[PDB]
């Protein structure tokens, strides 16, 4: 991870450590200087716009060779410079509305279900709910995408994320 | 096809047009659903012939409107082209409009089309047709314009004109629309005002195409290819006396072209048939003074015959009959004769094609002369038969067809006086051909041909009887026409000796080996229509090509000697006469040569000893199956010795013929050790007898494996009188290996080859009740079974995969072969716990995940239960198991499919004797990986488990045996993890609800310690998982297991794996939402929120906390670090 | 300079090859005209291995049509990069085959294998170093399939020291009504199985659960489908066609991705999954590309990986990314006790870099795995195969050609060996 930057911060280093250095080593290692050091171009007042782009003097100080590095790959883009948080199940559950073709008067439940989970499982729980058995509880969805389209859930050791399912859709319970 | 079946469905895809048009999905629904509906008719599309018309109209009524838009207009006319790829267009045009009021409502259409526009190219496809078929009205194309000085300023221009333009500028264009322009021109200047106008516009544009066009430059060989085809149609559709003047310039241009070496095929095509267009021009036309150009014209035909592609010879061939057919019956025989240098010794195969095309297009309009009778039929006689090998590949294919088509077209080029001096030499061919013929094309080809010559001439010898058999259809098969027609075609004197001499010289000397078995075979049936022949001409012949240098020559010679051998033997048993009366003393002598010339040339080695060897033991089987004269004789000593080297060199063959070489080489054994080793009525030889059987005894401990593999077969083909006092030796030697010792762990092949062996030893000496060392007594057949069952117990799992299943198919195949074999002599030998365990074991191996294992196991279990003659003793549940599978149903049964075979084994838990082993073999499909088998088997055992739900005694037996198996089974890695499966699914789907009610129930309380058992200290992450899961799904039983349960996921909820940790976490939020009664809901908003706020995969040191905290909500103690 | 003659039979041979020629030829920067206005030395660095040099620096490609019916090949000609193609490389007839197999292998098929293999001889001449032979076709019918396996047995017997690549196309009953495409996808499994060595299978009912529920179409139809095919093949062959760190060779990438001369099917796959029209919708990392192209819903088969065992995995990466992210995202990703384990990827990937992504999207990854999970589908098939010729449906049309009941046993029981071994070598101990 530091050779890499070594290269990055020499133009003519042809050789390293007893090493030839080739288009592809300089490429890779110009390519991760960049990854690494996009962040800070943008605190330090950096902008890919060409008149609208005012970097501070510690920034150039250290980073003498990321204003050629710009112009020769183009500058990050936003989507570049988001890689450093992990995952919560908080961001895995999806709400979605569990609704009875045949009993409209009842009221509009609302769950929240993990991304991978079995359809076995949302069948065990909604044959422990409304004590219907797990043989005679058919499962489809709707989505606010596309509405007026059923989609039929046969196979049970699919997983919800497998059948496209998305925040805001809708469960249609039968038997 | 009888009628058109779908008119509805079209009427109703045509009028859905006018609201289909604004669409994008579903107008490409309705082209799909009119193609698919269009496309079952391309093989006979006349059927549509009546229909045609209605569906054209209701076309012309959406593109004839003037209120029709662009987009609806463009589907009309896609359609329109649907309907004239499948019909064709030279037939559909024929009822397009043709009325005088039809000529500027098309050259308008035609001049608002784009012509970058490369979506809609039907749409300018169909125009062009159409202003074509509108060019046939009998009318001046003036007297349609009528004043073209009316508009004062810009004259307007006339129609011809403007279609003069139009074709100019589509035949330069790269889409399709160029060939209708092709047709427009060809009805546009062959008639009288535009001949007059503007043919030498046309004509020098054409010239100016072809003077600066290339063959390089992809727009010039667009610009070629079009002049090339316009003026092709122009010659073949126009008038003779208003073209020949320009045939002198167009072949003056042509030549300079330089077409012949151009790399383009379809120019040279073009290119050859402007020039045959321009050769008949110069010769007035015929109804059966020779311009210079005819010369140049024939001299470049007669090249286009030479060519590297057989689209060219076609055009050529054509070309050259069409010039024939003009020419005086002078210049016939000379062009006749300087076709026929095509077939010369020099000439490649590719001249030969087109030399037949030519000499079939020449008799087509009879043109040969009987003088050419001696000469052309000598060369027809050699295209039947053109077959060679160039390096890799075969050629001969296309000559072999133009030699059909030749004979096909004699039945009209000469009387039948004039061809009677050749109908020996033809129908023989023909005949012959259609018989042994290795293409099928090839043999309906020369079926036809057949079939035209008895119909039209009718004097070849039974002509009309060898026509009813050897018809179209008869001739389909190619192993019908080797083994059957050819015996009926034989069974007459005049189709015998040339067929068996065409079989003897090429099909035995052919390079394919399929085709070298088929004629040896069908040689075996000829020889009996022919035995004298057979014995004093055909086998001297075959024993000559066994000392060839040729190896496919020598194989093919073996195989039709021993065949003929064979056959020989079979027909003098039945006037019970030695074979030696057939074959002659030095017949029989040269069969006692074959082996020792091939051991003496090293003739075993490389690829062909493999071949050599297969066919030497054929010869050899055939020989001691016909009780040859060779006993005491040294010759069988070598015979033996060539099988034993072979079970010692198996190793050696490919892998894609070892199984047929053992088979053989085994087969040969038993052939001669039954024939030759016998040294009275019932004894055999001492001294073999003990040789043999301590060699091939000493041989099983070779750690080599394919040579046991070999001798277990060879132990399992001796004969019966070989084993009248050592059977006692040859059992102990065979059961000696059958067993796993620690050096052959990954040795099943010879375990599986020793089980039957061991089957057929068993079968051949049968039962005697009191001779052990004779044959299976009551003293030897536990131990037999003993041996059998330890094999079935094979699991082995190695990097091949799980080899062991072999194995245990050779002991559902040899246990049957046993037990069948009791009942047919000894029932009280089959004793009751003996065939209960088999039974038992059976079923295990019928309830297995592999599916071709399983239906193997399913067929043995039916043929066991099905034994009615006499009925096998001591079947447990025997009724119920026969009730369970009538012999009705059987007959129709898919126990491969799992869906027609897991419902049909579940039953079996119903007993009490099955419901222990058939559930241990459920397991495995019901934990294994396959997803349709898993998706089977539970669904199978939910549907039995809910006749059995509701009662405390049936579900808590299951429970019990379920609970037995797992224990059986502790720490076992091929039925932990399954089980585990198994277990969590029967827990998520809820079957268990009735042991839920109380608390601490004697099932779950040791279900949970036996887990904790098999998951203590446990890396596996398929393991883990099973084991979260189990501890998720347990967790319904309340009392003090739902609180190991909770302790034991909060134990695992931080694991070294952050998977395990997330996973965990993600498993106990489903159960918590799932279960409602195990926590409260004054500490359940307390217990989602930690779960989803937590990040599980991060520091391990942070989640212990969070972990510790979810333990003081939940109830659970605390654990800490021993 | 390694040259591929590419082949294609059959209508939705044809049709899949023509998208995939369309498809690389925005990418190589070769406009329809036949000429280069590419801007990167990178797209002609390898461009002879699937174009032949002309004059003028024209560029014609190395594909060879071939049908019964004339329908089609009148479609492809007339298409928006229908110029490019020789006038000479078109091969057709007029009757078809009839959804029958005997009807397009044996007769019309063997009627014109003589004049495509004229055309197939012309081509191959017209080479430095041929490396192999590229077959795009479908098993639901009978001139595709047939000829398909026709000719690979001709180039099989005429050039045995040749590769053989067919991207063949399962049918689905989703897709086609026809009863007797079970029989045809039988015969040709058994004529892959023994002149092969390469076979992406394609199903058309994992494409079409794909269209119907990932693009959220309400009535997709074959131009749904046809694209996301050319899109996996062009994300195959990325390396055949552009430069790359990883050895690009056919031969040995066959080598080490056909482990078993028997089970040599592979399964491929590629995210993002995009539509026709709509395709810049936004730039996944790393870690999210190879997690959708391992995941079965990105799978173009019906079979899940997962449900299986992996032998070979080919991984092929292009956008903007160097190697060193992948190699430890792969080598993370196996690591049992790091934060991003998963249990559906082996523990040896041949990673591909490439600076060259398709049009409209600026990263993609491709991925092809020899997985077992396969012979489900070989056994989704063969039930058909018993329901028909148990029952002796539609047999006349068979053997009324020339075919016999021993050449369908033969064939089943291959596949019953085939699906055999999968299943076992299933069950082998991953040491
Ligand atoms: N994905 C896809 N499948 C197609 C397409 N066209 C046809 N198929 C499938 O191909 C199978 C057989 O049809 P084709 O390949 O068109 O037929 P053919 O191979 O030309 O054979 P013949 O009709 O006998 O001449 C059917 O199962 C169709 O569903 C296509 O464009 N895409
Ligand atoms: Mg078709």
């Amino acid at each position: 991870t530091a050779r890499l930057l070594i290269i990055a911060s020499i133009g003519q280093l042809k050789t390293l450590n007893k090493c030839e250095i080739l288009p592809e080593e300089r490429r890779r290692a110009e390519l991760d200087y960049r990854k690494a050091f996009g962040n800070e171009w943008k605190q330090a007042g950096g902008h890919k716009d060409p008149e609208k782009n005012r970097l501070s003097e510690e920034f150039l100080t250290a980073h003498p060779r990321y204003q050629f590095l710009c112009l020769k790959y183009g500058a990050p883009e936003d989507w570049e410079l988001k890689t450093q948080q992990p995952l919560m199940l908080k961001n895995q559950l999806l709400t979605l509305k569990i609704k009875y073709p045949h009993q409209l008067d009842q009221k509009v439940l609302e769950k929240q279900l993990p991304g991978s989970m079995t359809i076995q499982k949302v069948k065990g729980l909604l044959s422990r709910l409304l004590k219907v058995p797990v043989s005679d509880l058919l499962l489809s969805y709707e989505s606010p995408k596309k509405p007026g389209r059923e989609i039929e859930l046969e196979n049970d050791l699919k997983s919800l994320q497998f059948y496209s399912v998305e925040n805001g859709d809708c469960l249609l319970v039968r038997w | 096809l009888e009628a058109f079946g779908e008119s509805a469905e079209t009427r109703a895809l045509l009028g859905r047009l006018r609201e289909v048009h604004g669409g994008g999905a579903e107008r490409e629904v309705a082209l799909e659903r009119f193609r698919v509906i269009m496309d079952k008719y391309q093989e006979q599309p006349h059927l549509l012939d009546p229909h045609l018309e209605w569906m054209m109209n209701l076309l012309l009524d959406i593109v004839q409107d003037q209120t029709s838009p662009a987009s609806l207009v463009h589907l009309a006319f896609k359609f329109l082209y649907i309907i004239t790829k499948v019909r064709g267009y030279k037939t559909f045009l024929r009822l397009f409009p043709h009325e005088v009021a039809d000529v500027e409502p098309v050259l308008d259409l035609v001049t608002i089309q784009n012509p970058k526009d490369h979506e809609a190219w039907e749409t300018r496809y169909m125009l062009l047709l159409w202003l074509s078929v509108t060019c046939l009205i009998p009318f001046d194309f003036s007297r349609l314009d009528g004043n073209l000085l009316t508009q004062p300023g810009q004259a307007r221009m006339s129609i011809m004109d403007r279609i003069l333009q139009i074709a100019e500028s589509y035949l330069i264009v790269s889409d399709k629309a160029r060939d209708a322009a092709a047709v427009l021109v060809s009805r546009f200047i062959t008639r009288p005002d535009v001949k007059q106008s503007k043919m030498a516009e046309f004509l020098d544009w054409s010239l100016c195409n072809l003077a600066r066009s290339s063959f390089q430059t992809m727009q010039g060989v667009i610009t070629m290819d079009g002049t090339l085809q316009a003026l092709a149609q122009i010659f073949k559709h126009g008038k003779r006396e208003d073209c020949l003047p320009y045939a002198a310039t167009v072949l003056r241009c042509l030549d300079g072209c330089r077409l012949p070496e151009s790399n383009q095929t379809l120019l040279r095509k073009l290119g050859v048939k402007l020039v045959q267009r321009l050769g008949l021009t110069f010769l007035k036309p015929k109804v059966a003074d020779v311009p210079e150009g005819v010369e140049r014209v024939i001299e470049q035909l007669l090249v286009g015959l030479k060519d590297k592609d057989t689209v060219v010879r076609w055009s050529a061939a054509k070309g050259i009959g069409r010039m024939a057919g003009r020419l005086p019956r002078a210049l016939a025989d000379d062009v006749v004769g300087s076709v026929l240098d095509c077939f010369s010794f020099q000439e490649t195969d590719k001249a030969w094609h087109g030399g037949c095309l030519a000499l079939a297009e020449l008799g087509r309009r009879g043109l040969l002369l009987p003088s050419r009778l001696v000469d052309v039929v000598a060369v027809i006689l050699k295209a039947l038969t053109y077959d060679e090998k160039r390096g890799a590949c075969s050629v001969g294919t296309n000559v072999r067809d133009a030699a059909c088509y030749v004979c096909w077209a004699f039945a009209r080029a000469y009387e039948p006086q004039e061809l009677k001096p050749f109908v020996t030499a033809i129908s023989s061919a023909l005949v012959i051909a259609a018989v042994f013929d290795r293409d099928i094309n090839c043999r309906r080809a020369a079926s036809a041909a057949f079939q035209e010559n008895v119909g039209r001439q009718g004097t070849f010898p039974h002509g009309i009887d060898i026509l009813t058999t050897a018809d179209y259809f008869a001739v389909g098969n190619r192993s019908n026409c080797f083994l059957v027609i050819s015996v009926f075609i034989a069974g007459f004197p005049e189709y015998t000796q040339p067929m068996i001499d065409h079989l003897v010289t090429m099909k035995i000397s052919h390079w394919d080996g399929v085709i070298r078995e088929l004629a040896a075979r069908a040689l075996h049936n000829l020889a009996q229509q022919a035995p004298e022949f057979s014995a004093t001409q055909v086998f001297p012949r075959l024993l000559s090509m066994t000392l060839s240098p040729d190896l496919h020559m020598r194989h093919g010679s073996i195989l039709a000697c021993a065949e003929v051998a064979y056959a020989l033997y079979k027909l003098a048993a039945q006037e019970n006469r030695p074979v030696t009366d057939h074959l002659d003393e030095q017949a029989v002598q040269g069969l006692k040569q074959i082996h020792q010339q091939l051991y003496d040339r090293q003739l075993y080695r490389g690829l062909g000893g493999q071949l050599m060897r297969q066919a030497v033991c054929v010869l050899i089987e055939k020989l001691s199956l016909s009780k040859m004269p060779f006993r005491g004789d040294t010759v069988i000593d070598g015979w033996q010795w060539l099988i034993n080297d072979t079970l010692r060199h198996l190793h050696l063959i490919s892998s894609h013929s070892r199984q047929q070489m053992k088979d053989a080489a085994v087969s040969a054994l038993a052939a001669l050790c039954s024939e030759y080793y016998m040294k009275e009525p019932g004894e055999a030889d001492p001294a073999i007898q003990e040789e043999l059987i301590t060699q091939y005894l000493a041989e099983l401990r070779n750690p080599e494996e394919m040579t046991r593999c070999g001798f277990s077969l060879a132990l399992g083909a001796l004969p019966g009188f070989l084993l009248k006092g050592r059977l006692q030796q040859v059992l102990t030697g065979l059961r000696a290996v059958t067993h796993t010792s620690p050096e052959d762990v990954s040795f099943a092949e010879s375990r599986r080859d020793g089980l039957k062996a061991i089957a057929r030893i068993c079968q051949t000496v049968g039962v005697k009740a009191g001779a052990p060392d004779e044959a299976v007594c009551g003293e030897n057949v536990s131990q037999i079974y003993c041996a059998l069952l330890g094999c079935m117990d094979d699991y082995t799992t190695d990097s091949r995969g799980d080899v062991g299943t072999w194995v245990r198919k050779a002991a559902m195949t040899s246990l049957m072969d046993l037990t069948l074999l009791l009942a047919r002599s000894q029932p009280e030998l089959i004793e009751a716990h003996t065939c209960e365990r088999i039974m038992c074991c059976v079923a295990q191996q019928a309830s297995e995940k592999i599916d071709r294992f399983r239906a193997h196991a399913a067929s043995v279990f039916l043929t066991l239960l099905h034994f009615d003659s006499p009925p096998i003793p001591h079947v447990p549940h025997r009724g119920e198991l026969e009730k369970l599978f009538p012999r009705s149903d059987v007959a129709s049964v898919n126990w491969s499919a799992p869906s027609q075979a897991f419902p049909r084994i579940t039953q079996l838990l119903g007993l009490p004797t099955y419901r222990y082993h058939v559930l241990l073999g459920l397991v495995v499909s019901l934990g294994g990986l396959t997803e349709s088998t898993i998706r089977h088997s539970t669904q199978s055992l939910f549907e039995y488990m809910k006749g059995i739900q509701s009662d405390p005694q049936a579900l808590g037996s299951f429970s019990g045996t379920l609970l037995q198996i797992f224990e059986d089974n502790l720490l076992n890695e091929r039925v932990s993890v399954p089980l585990l499966k198994t277990l969590d699914h029967v827990l998520t789907h809820g079957c268990f609800d009735i042991f839920t009610t109380e608390e601490d129930h004697p099932f779950a309380v040791k279900l949970l310690a036996l887990c904790k058992k098999e998951i203590k200290n446990s890396k596996d992450i398929q393991k883990l998982l099973s084991g979260i899961a189990v501890f998720c799904e347990m967790v319904q039983f309340p009392g003090d297991v739902r609180r190991q349960a909770l302790l034991q996921l909060c134990l695992l909820l931080c694991h070294r794996f952050p998977l395990i940790r997330k996973t965990t976490a993600s498993q106990v939020y489903e159960t918590l939402l799932t279960y409602s009664d195990v926590v409260g809901a004054d500490v359940l908003d307390e217990v989602v929120t930690v779960l989803s706020d937590t990040a599980w995969d991060a520091e391990l040191a942070v989640v212990r906390e969070q972990r510790n905290r979810l333990c003081d909500l939940l109830g659970v103690p605390r654990p800490q670090l021993v | 300079m390694r040259e591929i003659v590419h082949i294609q039979a059959g209508q939705c041979g044809n049709q899949i090859g023509a998208k995939f020629w369309e498809v690389i030829s925005d990418e190589h920067g070769i406009d329809p005209t036949g000429t280069y206005h590419g801007d990167s030395d990178l797209q002609l660095d390898r461009i002879s291995v699937y174009y032949n040099e002309a004059t003028g620096g024209k560029y014609v490609p190395r594909a060879i049509l071939v049908d019964l019916e004339p329908g089609t090949m009148d479609s492809v000609r007339s298409g928006p990069f229908g110029q490019i193609f020789r006038p000479d490389n078109f091969v057709f007839g007029q009757s078809g085959a009839g959804n029958n197999w005997a009807k397009g292998h044996y007769t019309e098929g063997a009627e014109l294998v003589d004049s495509v293999l004229d055309v197939v001889r012309k081509e191959a001449e017209s080479c430095d170093c041929l490396q192999g032979f590229q077959l795009t076709h479908s098993l639901g019918g009978g001139t595709g399939s047939g000829m398909g396996t026709l000719l690979i047995s001709k180039i099989r017997e005429e050039y045995p020291d040749r590769i053989m690549n067919t991207f063949s196309v399962v049918p689905s009953p989703k897709v086609s009504d026809t009863v007797v495409e079970p029989y045809n996808a039988t015969l040709s499994v058994h004529q892959l199985v023994e002149n092969t060595d390469e076979t992406y299978c394609i199903d058309n009912e994992a494409l079409y659960d794909i269209c119907f529920r990932t693009l959220k179409l309400t009535t997709p139809t074959y131009g749904d489908l046809n694209h996301l095919v050319s899109a996996t093949m062009s994300g195959v062959t990325t390396c055949l066609r552009f430069p790359g760190q990883l050895n690009a060779d056919l031969r040995k990438l066959a080598v080490n991705m056909v482990p078993f001369p028997r089970l040599h099917f592979f399964m491929p796959g590629f995210a993002p999954l995009t539509s026709r029209g709509s395709q810049q919708y936004r730039a996944l990392t790393v870690p999210e590309l190879t997690q959708q192209v391992f995941d079965a819903k990105n799978m173009m088969a019906a079979c899940d990986p997962r449900h299986g065992r992996y032998l070979t995995v080919a991984a092929v990466f292009r956008g903007r990314m160097s190697m060193k992210e992948v190699d430890e995202q792969m080598l993370n990703v196996q690591n049992k006790n790091s934060s991003y384990f998963v249990e559906w990827i082996p523990n040896n990937v041949k990673t591909a870099v490439c600076d060259i992504p398709p049009r409209g999207l600026k990263m993609a990854v491709t991925f092809i795995g020899n997985s077992t999970a396969i012979q489900e589908l070989f056994k989704r098939i063969s039930e058909q195969f018993t329901a028909m010729f148990r029952r002796k449906a539609f047999l006349h049309w068979y053997t009324g050609e020339g075919m016999d009941e021993m050449e369908f046993t033969e064939a089943e029981s291959n596949m019953n060996d085939l699906v055999s071994e999968y299943q076992q070598y299933q069950d082998a101990t991953a040491e």
